[PDB]
DNA sequence: TGGGCGGCGCCCGAACAGGGACTG
DNA sequence: GTCCCTGTTCGGGCGCCG
């Protein structure tokens, strides 16, 4: 029997156009649309529905297996009632906590759950064609589909119950559900942690990808140390130190800006004064301690900004108001000679989210330091999680990136 | 005939009912053309009569037809259609004859009456009540109802496109090595079939056209080439653009003006070089379709260049997907660029250009990416791939602007490219201070109230100068204080400011702006040999820039 | 007189949104 | 708060197809 499931009050439909897509994605779409057309997960629709939300492919690494990607972010902000209060699963503040944490993709569970038939329309997408040789051909869902905040939370009955065994048996194992993912974290040696993890597969025959959140620290704030001070060093010094107070409001500056009295040439060398020197040892204590007054907020969602320092190397700060964060973060890659900032972009999108998944069971928002063009053109052709997160496109101010540079 | 096929269900948005507005008077031209038509499809049951049970009416008329002594019969529906339901439109693009690959056989379709032959709703037949009349004063009037899609309703276009791709589905099934571009009623059909072959395919397509009640009309069915298809003439080997006049107005209008820009832009798919900046500009400022606009001297340059560029023989090619796409880009003047795609030299596939000014303040590589990102994105559209392309930029100012640049930029595979205009950077920051040259504290501030301001410089040699500026403001101001120390120093300086706003203008090396005063700066920073740019806090008492703030400030309270 | 509909394209300008700097 | 400046979106001309 199915669940009947209502859009938020005073919202209507995802009206979403479809992008263009390569042909061997539009192959692999059409291939898996109709084997799922005869399973009866889809039927075709006509332009009397007047909904749409975009559809894409993504391979497998390694495989030669081909994955469709529905974009459900605008039906998920307007079901958010639904999926978040109705139904919602609670986020285990251990999870985080663990050892090892494995990543197993349990999607394919929806398909055996019939969607709510007044509901379908809205799950409406269009595959198109090479060259406009077709008009786009239609589909809506009959079942749960991958990547609706709906599915997990209409799921979750059905999942307990298939869980409930192996929870009772393996007591300190935590499991949490979000979206497409089973995350099975526990404190074991990464053997017998293996082991569990293929004997929870066994279990839910009714891949994975393998993370260590206990290591996952934060990235300081840090001062240079040198031995040589020009006109030129203080300056940067007591700018990047004045933007620092914002966050740490011990942060004191001026025996440092007294050095600079006068009207000097850059490269000028300046010995630190006893006063200086203590003051800027003091600044580097500061620094160490954690930000004073910082409350996640449930409520509330996280804005994740993202800098390119350059030479493969990404900064990025999660926070829910300015200047109190909640966790920041660099991404570094080896110096490639062939290097992608789009795929690298990409790749560190994912990471944060898989975090702020673990940490919080909240994907962010992201402010992004690309052209929207750009952006759009390319990120399908490395993403490789079922999710997607929110993101909006930004023009990084450059001292920013000057203050969270290492 | 009718199509049997399933009606798609159609309804009105929540509250609303169907349309009662007055018919127009028409001519005795259009009168007697509207009582052939409707006396023909009411006995063909495609529209049906209607009495005093239907509270409806939508004025109706007719238009000539292409190349046709037929009449088109149209419907006002737009209070029906802003009173009709939401569709989605499936069609997602207009095909190009580029993407086509050479075929043996080639035949082109046009259906027959082709909305008049798919059903409607039985349920929303009653909105679309019309009447004839016979003179204001002379009779009662037609007064019938559609049973069929009416022209002029927003619902028929997509409701059609969806109808023939569920008729067309059955035989693109078991046709595979058949290639059917079906755009709206009409239909391109390709093979690599003998003739004879082809022609009995064709048969069996029209006959399962027939099946679903679409008929193909002879007088429309092309079979040998040039064939007419979608604005082109399709040859074997080349394809071509039906003849494109351009208007030879002495005075000009600005929709005069708008269709001139238009024709050239539907050119420069296939004519190379096409340029627009000059006389698009000619419409910054207008109010009105009749206003009157000279051209001026560079929008008469312009349009000339067009001119002799379409008195040229050009032609277009087929897509062979065993070869490689290759895209050549040019730089012209003032944020224009065009390009080629081809797979063999000398023989386009089709032409572009991209022209969109995006920022006051950009340079050409930024331009350039621009460029590159929007023909790969027609390269996908039109052949599901992305293609090879060759750049006037060196690997090495590619390599500079990326590791320099602090947003993500990516350009796929390229190649260089030596005919010139090279696309270059004009100048480069310093990453370290320099020493020996001088060191210029700059600042500017401005009277929020009176607009006055001042700016000037303070440097570790002494030097001071301030200039009073009118109609100002703070950023103008800041803007000034750069340009008096480049102006003022030497071929090496470092500036310090403490302004944001000119610090971020100035470290992504505009080449050209909206701004005068920005292009002055552009002209000093390239004509340096080093420049270090440097920024402070405002406020703090820091360095020589207390000094500056100082001295431009005596309109400061 | 032309007058209706859907699709895609281009270019411009009006309406907002967001962030830095400033007032007393 | 106000003012300045900049970037995005969207409608409304026109072009082309049907
Ligand atoms: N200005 C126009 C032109 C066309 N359309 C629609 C869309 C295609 C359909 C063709 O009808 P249609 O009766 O077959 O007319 P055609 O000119 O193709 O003639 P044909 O029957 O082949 O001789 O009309 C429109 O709404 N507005
Ligand atoms: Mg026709
Ligand atoms: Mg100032």
């Amino acid at each position: 029997e199915t669940v009947p499931v209502k859009l938020k009050p005073g919202m209507d439909g995802p009206k979403v156009k479809q992008w263009p897509l390569t042909e061997e994605k539009i192959k692999a779409l059409v291939e898996i649309c109709t084997e799922m057309e005869k399973e009866g997960k889809i039927s075709k629709i006509g332009p009397e529905n007047p909904y749409n939300t975009p559809v894409f492919a993504i391979k497998k690494k390694d495989s030669t297996k081909w994955r469709k990607l529905v974009d459900f972010r605008e039906l998920n902000k307007r079901t958010q009632d639904f999926w978040e209060v109705q139904l919602g699963i609670p986020h285990p503040a251990g999870l985080k906590k663990k050892k090892s944490v494995t990543v197993l993709d349990v999607g394919d569970a929806y398909f055996s759950v019939p969607l709510d038939e007044d509901f379908r329309k809205y799950t409406a997408f269009t595959i198109p064609s090479i060259n406009n040789e077709t008009p786009g051909i239609r589909y809506q869902y009959n079942v749960l589909p991958q990547g609706w905040k709906g599915s997990p939370a209409i799921f979750q009955s059905s999942m307990t119950k298939i869980l409930e065994p192996f929870r009772k048996q393996n007591p300190d194992i935590v499991i949490y559900q979000y979206m497409d993912d089973l995350y099975v974290g526990s404190d074991l040696e990464i053997g017998q942690h293996r082991t569990k993890i293929e004997e929870l597969r066994q279990h839910l025959l009714r891949m994975g990808y393998e993370l260590h959140p206990d290591k996952w620290t934060v990235q300081p704030i840090v001062l240079p140390e040198k031995d040589s001070w020009t006109v030129n060093d203080i300056q940067k010094l007591v700018g990047k130190l004045n933007w620092a107070s914002q966050i740490y409001p011990g942060i004191k500056v001026r025996q440092l800006s007294k050095l600079l009295r006068g009207t000097k040439a850059l490269t000028e060398v300046i010995p630190l004064t006893e006063e200086a020197e203590l003051e800027l040892a003091e600044n580097r204590e500061i620094l160490k301690e954690p930000v004073h007054g910082v409350y996640y907020d449930p409520s509330k969602d996280l804005i994740a900004e993202i800098q390119k320092q350059g030479q493969g190397q990404w900064t990025y700060q999660i926070y829910q108001e300015p200047f109190k964060n909640l966790k920041t973060g660099k991404y570094a890659r080896m110096r490639g000679a062939h290097t992608n900032d789009v795929k690298q972009l990409t790749e560190a999108v994912q990471k944060i989210t898989t975090e702020s998944i673990v940490i919080w069971g909240k994907t962010p928002k992201f402010k992004l330091p690309i052209q929207k063009e750009t952006w759009e053109t390319w990120w399908t052709e490395y993403w490789q999680a079922t999710w997607i997160p929110e993101w909006e496109f930004v023009n990084t101010p450059p001292l920013v990136k000057l203050w969270y540079q290492l | 005939p009718i199509s049997p096929i399933e009606t798609v269900p159609v309804k009105l948005k929540p509250g609303m009912d169907g349309p009662k507005v007055k018919q127009w008077p028409l001519t005795e031209e259009k009168i007697k053309a509207l009582v052939e038509i409707c006396t023909e499809m009411e006995k063909e049951g495609k529209i049906s009569k209607i009495g005093p049970e239907n509270p409806y009416n939508t004025p109706v008329f007719a238009i000539k037809k292409k190349d046709s002594t037929k009449w088109r019969k149209l419907v006002d529906f737009r209070e029906l259609n802003k009173r009709t339901q939401d569709f989605w439109e499936v069609q997602l693009g207009i095909p190009h004859p580029a993407g086509l690959k050479k075929k043996k056989s080639v035949t082109v379709l046009d259906v027959g009456d082709a909305y008049f032959s798919v059903p409607l709703d039985e349920d929303f037949r009653k909105y679309t009540a019309f009447t004839i009349p016979s003179i204001n004063n002379e009779t009662p009037g037609i007064r019938y109802q559609y049973n069929v899609l009416p022209q002029g309703w927003k619902g028929s276009p997509a409701i059609f496109q969806s109808s023939m791709t569920k008729i067309l589905e059955p035989f693109r099934k078991q046709n595979p090595d058949i290639v059917i571009y079906q755009y709206m009623d009409d239909l391109y059909v390709g093979s690599d079939l003998e003739i004879g072959q082809h022609r009995t395919k064709i048969e069996e397509l029209r006959q399962h056209l027939l099946r679903w009640g679409l008929t193909t009309p002879d007088k429309k069915h092309q079979k040998e080439p040039p064939f007419l298809w979608m604005g082109y003439e399709l040859h074997p080997d080349k394809w071509t653009v039906q003849p494109i006049v351009l208007p030879e107005k002495d005075s000009w209008t600005v929709n005069d003006i708008c269709k001139l820009v238009g024709k050239l832009n539907w050119a420069s798919q296939i004519y190379p070089g096409i340029k627009v900046r000059q006389l698009s500009k000619l419409l910054r400022g207008t109010k009105a379709l009749t206003e009157v606009i000279p051209l001026t001297e560079e929008a008469e340059l312009e349009l000339a260049e067009n001119r002799e560029i379409l008195k040229e023989p050009v032609h277009g090619v087929y897509y062979d997907p065993s070869k490689d796409l290759i895209a050549e880009i040019q730089k012209q003047g003032q944020g224009q660029w065009t390009y080629q795609i081809y797979q063999e030299p000398f023989k386009n596939l089709k032409t572009g250009k991209y022209a969109r000014m995006r920022g006051a303040h950009t340079n050409d590589v930024k331009q350039l990416t621009e460029a590159v990102q929007k023909i790969t994105t027609e390269s996908i559209v039109i052949w599901g791939k992305t293609p090879k392309f060759k750049l006037p930029i060196q690997k090495e100012t590619w390599e500079t602007w990326w590791t320099e640049y602090w947003q993500a930029t990516w350009i796929p595979e390229w190649e260089f490219v030596n005919t010139p205009p090279l696309v270059k950077l004009w100048y480069q920051l310093e990453k370290e201070p320099i020493v020996g040259a001088e060191t210029f504290y700059v600042d500017g501030a401005a009277n929020r109230e009176t607009k006055l301001g001042k700016a000037g410089y303070v440097t570790n040699r002494g030097r001071q100068k301030v200039v009073t500026l009118t109609d100002t403001t703070n950023q103008k101001t800041e803007l000034q204080a750069i340009y008096l120390a480049l102006q003022d120093s030497g071929l090496e300086v470092n500036i310090v400011t403490d302004s944001q706003y000119a610090l971020g203008i100035i470290q992504a090396q505009p080449d050209q702006s909206e701004s005068e005063l920005v292009n002055q700066i552009i002209e000093q920073l390239i004509k340096k040999e080093k420049v270090y740019l440097a920024w402070v806090p405002a406020h703090k008492g820091i360095g020589g820039n207390e000094q500056v703030d100082k001295l431009v400030s005596a309109g400061i309270r």
